[PDB]
């Protein structure tokens, strides 16, 4: 037989990369025919990733630095993104040169206020290894890549033992309403939520948190009447970024109810876990609760392990 | 897809010496590349259109001299090189041949290969309807009579719809109002062309477009509204957020300054009525996307999980039995974009031994092998670089014989025909069939190895020399599908008559989706049609089969979807078909009444609003609209009421046509079809479920060999989005907005606490 598990949650969430582990872990991983594939993805992030720093310079009046990488900023705001193949010489050294600018950095600390990818510095730190012209992306770059999610996707993965179709949704405002058509015979929901979220707004909407959206979502999918025999497994992805975040900007000014110390990332780590295990009306219906990070493939390794056997215990 | 540009040795124009079976004229193209205009031998220019050339061939391949008269006085080989002919016609069957031989040296193959390429552009048949406003402009302000000047009765020919309304038009403009006058092109801008289909054409549909959309206050459009116009009504309401995102303020600003003329009105951000009324018609708001036209389909997957255009008989130019067969129906054929075309060959003379293509016993003409053979090597790869699957058929009961026709493939084909397998798929049971994009340029041959079918039922078993070139492709005699699933070959195919694969559908449809998940299977129309009338493929593409062969002759409703459906994808003959019907671990029942685990559905909903320029004379006029998917999708018929007898500016008040349930939008293609009184046809146009915008959109309608009319459009307004199950559609709209949900949770029960 076989089992339907359902991988929700909101927008930028990391979901597909829950599946590229799965194909990794337990299924045909990327040889290097699939690795060479993905090239092309990797340079449009980068240049997604700079339009995306270059127009968040004047609506938050940040001047650059030197003047002579000013004239590099113009060259990159006209790149087209989808057509692009290659990554030549003008392209590298306009990047790359605006990439050092103080102003830039400025701009990239305070990437709150506008929507900015998680491997953003991922790639603009190792440009150097990205930019030569004998580029493989290694299996590390694949995982950082970000094409967004449209549809339903049914994925079905062999454990040698029973076999689990992971149903990849999206996660957008417009795309909850096809969520409808996988409802039928779930086994467990998967419900992804990042840790990193507690201060962005959202892409669909520049107003309402990020945080308390996906704490909404979870409130609705666990209270229907449909859910009522499925067993709800809570991942809290991006354990990295939480570590970065929590140093400087606080959890304390995006909820009022926190009464842990700053700077504590072990202490956060549980009042998250405290803020979506208490949205359960029922406690006889138990939530199994999981920490992951979405890119270590020992961190989704070890995790998936105790999923699987709670999956299989209680079926 | 790039825009029909023109090269500059085609806008100024060289000298071509017309000839008919010796005149001198010099051929020209628009700057727009509309038309293709010589000053003829009266003073008098007679347009080609350019959107209706199927061919234009040069050097060896194009028509020879053979009147001893007009062979003389050409000059007759250099002069082979010379010679262009530009084939056109609005079907496949009737072909208006138009040779000409050049006077200059090198300049014929600039020409051939140039104007071929616009009149196969993809981003001028699909153009706007403000383009096509712009075509027939250029109409009148080519054709002039002696004195180069546009006659009255040239404006009155178009629009002959009206006449009395027609000449008070042009008098209210200060032009010649009078029939047998002239107006000299000077005085005929096409600034006066927009003020005359103004003062002409009133739409009041328009204007209930504007008093909807929020315009109370009456003169313009304000830029906060007009974003608010764009951003819901005529946004796709199932696409993504962060892939097509909403406009912006700076963003919808160029719009403005693209369509609205009047000045004084254009710096305070406001759109007049002028202004939007050339907004619809623009480019930016077509029926279709520019992704859903190039060829942008996954070429990757097997040669079994793609619909293959195909075409049965296709030497024949008329009914099975009376009629004539040519060569030239192969060529305008692999042109359309097909590639399954069929060959019965049948053995010689006895003086002369050689082999030609006939039907059997049927008193039909017979055309040379060899000539034919000629055509499908010259023409395969001219419209899209895919593999041509020959269906031959093998009459040849001589040993001897079937070396001549086993070394013209071999001769004439030569590099592209593919006779041994390709290097990474061998030819074992269990590794699939190739891909498309594995086989560019290659063709494939299908012949033996070693009531209802009237010739195809009794074919002779192939020898040694014919059975080397059978690779991939091979026919199979058919015994069930059990054993079509326990022998695991998945390259042999097997073809099935109508009636045989009708019964084959109802008694197990299930077990026929499995069949075409693996393996190929041809199906052709039985030997009871003798008229030439092409059952509808629809019925057989539900189970997934992929030669779905039809008589391209006889242009009915079917043979208008299989025209239709295969311009998408870049007019290349291979759509995908839809994930679940060519993945191996998913299957579902094509006659289901559900919607199915996994598949999502759509609710189209399609209302007729108006329509301009529909027809030539004072007519009635309605409108059909049929949906051709899945069985389930298939029930719903309608047709708009006729109108009161305008052909001109006819306007429809009908309740919306509603399409509820789409199963299998991936599939499904809904038809838009006008008719007039006593049921002639005007025009239509099939769009598929899935890339069909929302808002009040234009839709300029196509002949029935699918070429676009320049002037008959309509007007609709759809609502595509994405179908929610009607018992549980309140727990679709807190998925949407949970922020408000959770408030609202809440607060009903904390109120009942009281
Ligand atoms: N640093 C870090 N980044 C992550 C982690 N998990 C996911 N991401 C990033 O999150 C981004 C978006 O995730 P994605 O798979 O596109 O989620 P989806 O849009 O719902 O399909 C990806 O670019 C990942 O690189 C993590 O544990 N650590
Ligand atoms: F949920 Al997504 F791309 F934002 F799959
Ligand atoms: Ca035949
Ligand atoms: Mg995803």
């Amino acid at each position: 037989r076989e089992l339907k598990l359902l991988l929700l949650g909101t927008g930028e969430s990391g979901k597909s990369t829950f599946i590229k582990q799965m194909r990794i872990i337990h299924g045909s991983g990327y040889s290097d025919e699939d690795k060479r594939g993905f090239t092309k993805l990797v340079y449009q992030n980068i240049f997604t990733a700079m339009q995306a720093m270059i127009r968040a310079m004047d609506t938050l009046k940040i001047p650059y630095k030197y003047e002579h990488n000013k004239a590099h900023a113009q060259l990159v705001r006209e790149v087209d993104v989808e057509k692009v193949s290659a990554f030549e010489n003008p392209y590298v050294d306009a990047i790359k040169s605006l990439w050092n600018d103080p102003g830039i950095q400025e701009c990239y600390d305070r990437r709150r206020e506008y929507q900015l990818s998680d491997s953003t510095k991922y790639y603009l730190n190792d440009l150097d290894r990205v930019a030569d012209p004998a580029y493989l992306p290694t299996q590390q770059d694949v995982l950082r890549v970000r094409v967004p999610t449209t549809g339903i996707i049914e994925y079905p993965f062999d454990l040698q033992s029973v076999i689990f179709r992971m149903v990849d949704v999206g996660g957008q405002r417009s795309e909850r309403r096809k969520w409808i058509h996988c409802f039928e015979n779930v086994t467990s929901i998967m419900f992804l939520v990042a840790l990193s979220e507690y201060d962005q707004v959202l892409v669909e909407s520049d107003n309402e948190n990020r945080m308390e959206e996906s704490k909404a979502l979870f409130r609705t999918i666990i209270t229907y009447p449909w859910f009522q025999n499925s067993s709800v497994i809570l991942f809290l992805n991006k354990k990295d970024l939480l570590e970065e975040k929590i140093m400087y900007s606080h959890l304390v000014d995006y909820f009022p109810e926190y009464d842990g110390p700053q700077r504590d990332a072990q202490a956060a780590r549980e009042f998250i876990l405290k803020m979506f295990v208490d949205l359960n009306p029922d406690s006889d219906k138990i939530i199994y609760s999981h920490f992951t990070c979405a890119t270590d493939t020992e961190n989704i390794r070890f995790v998936f392990a105790a999923v699987k056997d709670t999956i299989l215990q209680l079926n | 897809l790039e825009p029909p540009t023109v090269v500059e040795t085609l806008r100024r124009g060289s000298k071509f010496i017309k000839w008919d079976e010796r005149n001198l004229v010099t051929l020209r193209v628009d700057p727009n590349g509309f038309f293709l205009y010589w000053t003829g031998p009266n003073m008098e220019v007679d347009t080609l259109d350019i959107s209706s050339i199927r061919d234009t061939r040069t050097g060896r391949y194009a028509r020879l001299p053979k009147d001893p008269k007009i062979r003389e006085v050409l000059g007759f080989a250099r002069l082979e090189e010379k010679l262009m002919t530009v084939v056109s016609g609005p079907d496949p069957v009737n072909t208006v041949f138009l040779n000409f031989m050049a006077v200059q040296d090198d300049t014929a193959k600039v020409w051939s290969e140039e104007l071929f390429k616009l009149a196969m552009n993809i981003l001028a048949q699909n153009a706007s309807r403000n383009t096509f406003l712009r075509k027939a402009y250029t109409k009148l302000k080519l054709q002039v009579n002696q004195d180069g000047r546009i006659p009255v009765k040239n404006i009155l020919k178009m629009f002959s719809a009206d006449k009395k309304r027609v000449e008070t038009a042009l008098e209210s403009c200060g032009l010649k109002f009078n029939r047998s006058e002239s107006i000299r092109p000077d005085e005929f801008s096409l600034e006066i062309f927009e003020r005359f289909l103004n003062k002409l054409c009133l739409r009041p549909d328009i204007d209930k477009i504007l008093l909807e959309i929020g315009a109370k206050g009456k003169p313009y459009l304000t830029l906060e509204q007009l974003m608010d116009f764009i951003n819901q009504k005529q946004r796709d309401p199932r696409l993504n957020e962060v892939l097509y995102p909403p406009l912006r303020p700076s963003q919808a600003r160029l719009l403005i300054e693209k369509y609205e003329p009047n000045q004084q009105f254009l710096e305070r951000d406001q759109m007049s009525m002028e202004g939007f009324s050339r907004y619809l018609g623009g480019e930016e708001n077509g029926i279709l996307p520019l992704e859903a036209l190039d060829l942008s389909t996954d070429m990757t997957q097997p040669l079994s999980a793609y619909f293959i255009n195909s075409s049965h008989n296709t030497y024949l130019t008329a009914g099975q039995l009376a009629g004539t067969s040519s060569v030239e129906m192969y060529r305008q054929a692999l042109l359309w974009g097909c590639r399954c075309v069929e060959l019965d060959v049948w053995k010689g003379r006895p003086p002369e031994e050689e082999p030609f293509i006939t039907h059997g016993f049927t008193m039909t003409t017979e055309v040379p092998l060899r000539d034919v053979l000629e055509a499908i090597a010259e023409t395969a790869f001219k419209t899209s670089p895919y593999p041509v699957i020959l269906s031959f058929e093998n009459h040849v009961d001589s040993a001897k014989q079937q070396a001549k026709m086993a070394e013209y493939c071999r001769s004439i084909f030569g590099d592209a025909l593919l006779i041994e397998p390709l290097d990474k798929y061998p030819l074992a049971p269990g590794v699939p069939l190739p891909s498309p994009q594995d086989l560019m340029g290659r063709i494939l041959v299908k012949n033996k190895k070693r009531t209802d079918e009237g010739t195809a039922s009794s074919e002779v078993n192939a020898t040694e020399e014919m059975s080397t070139l059978v690779n991939y492709i091979e026919p199979v005699k058919f015994k069930s599908f059990e054993a079509a699933r326990k022998r695991n070959k998945c390259f042999e195919m097997s073809s099935f008559v109508e009636t045989k694969a009708m019964e084959q559908l109802t008694k197990s449809p299930m077990e026929f989706v499995e069949y075409n998940k693996q393996q190929l299977s041809r199906i052709y129309p039985k030997g009871t049609r003798v008229d030439s009338s092409n059952y509808m493929p629809q019925l057989f593409w539900n189970v997934g089969c992929q030669l779905v062969a039809l008589n391209f002759q006889t242009l009915d409703v079917a043979m208008q979807l299989n025209a239709g459906v295969f311009e998408y994808n870049g007019r290349s003959g291979y759509l995908l078909k839809p994930e679940f019907m060519r993945r191996p671990d998913k299957s579902f029942d094509p006659f289901t009444e559900v919607i199915v685990d996994g598949i999502v559905a759509n609710a189209l909903r399609v209302k007729v609003i108006s329509g301009q320029f529909l027809s030539d004379r004072k007519v009635g006029i309605y409108v059909e609209v049929d949906m051709f998917g899945l069985p389930v999708d298939t029930r719903r018929k309608y047709r708009t009421r006729t109108s009161q007898g305008n052909s001109f500016n006819p306007v429809w008040d009908e309740e919306p046509f509603d399409f509820p349930k789409v199963v299998l939008p991936t599939l499904a293609s809904l038809r838009i079809a006008a008719f007039e009184e006593g049921g002639k046809f005007v025009g239509h146009r099939i769009l598929p479920v899935s890339a069909i915008r929302s808002g009040y959109h234009y839709v300029c309608l196509r002949n029935e060999a699918n070429q676009p009319l320049c002037l008959p459009a309509l007007l609709i307004y759809t609502e595509a989005s994405d179908y929610i199950p009607d018992d549980h559609q309140d727990y679709a709209e807190a998925l949407i907005n949970p922020i408000k949900h959770v408030s609202l949770m809440d607060q009903r029960a904390r109120q009942l606490a009281a």
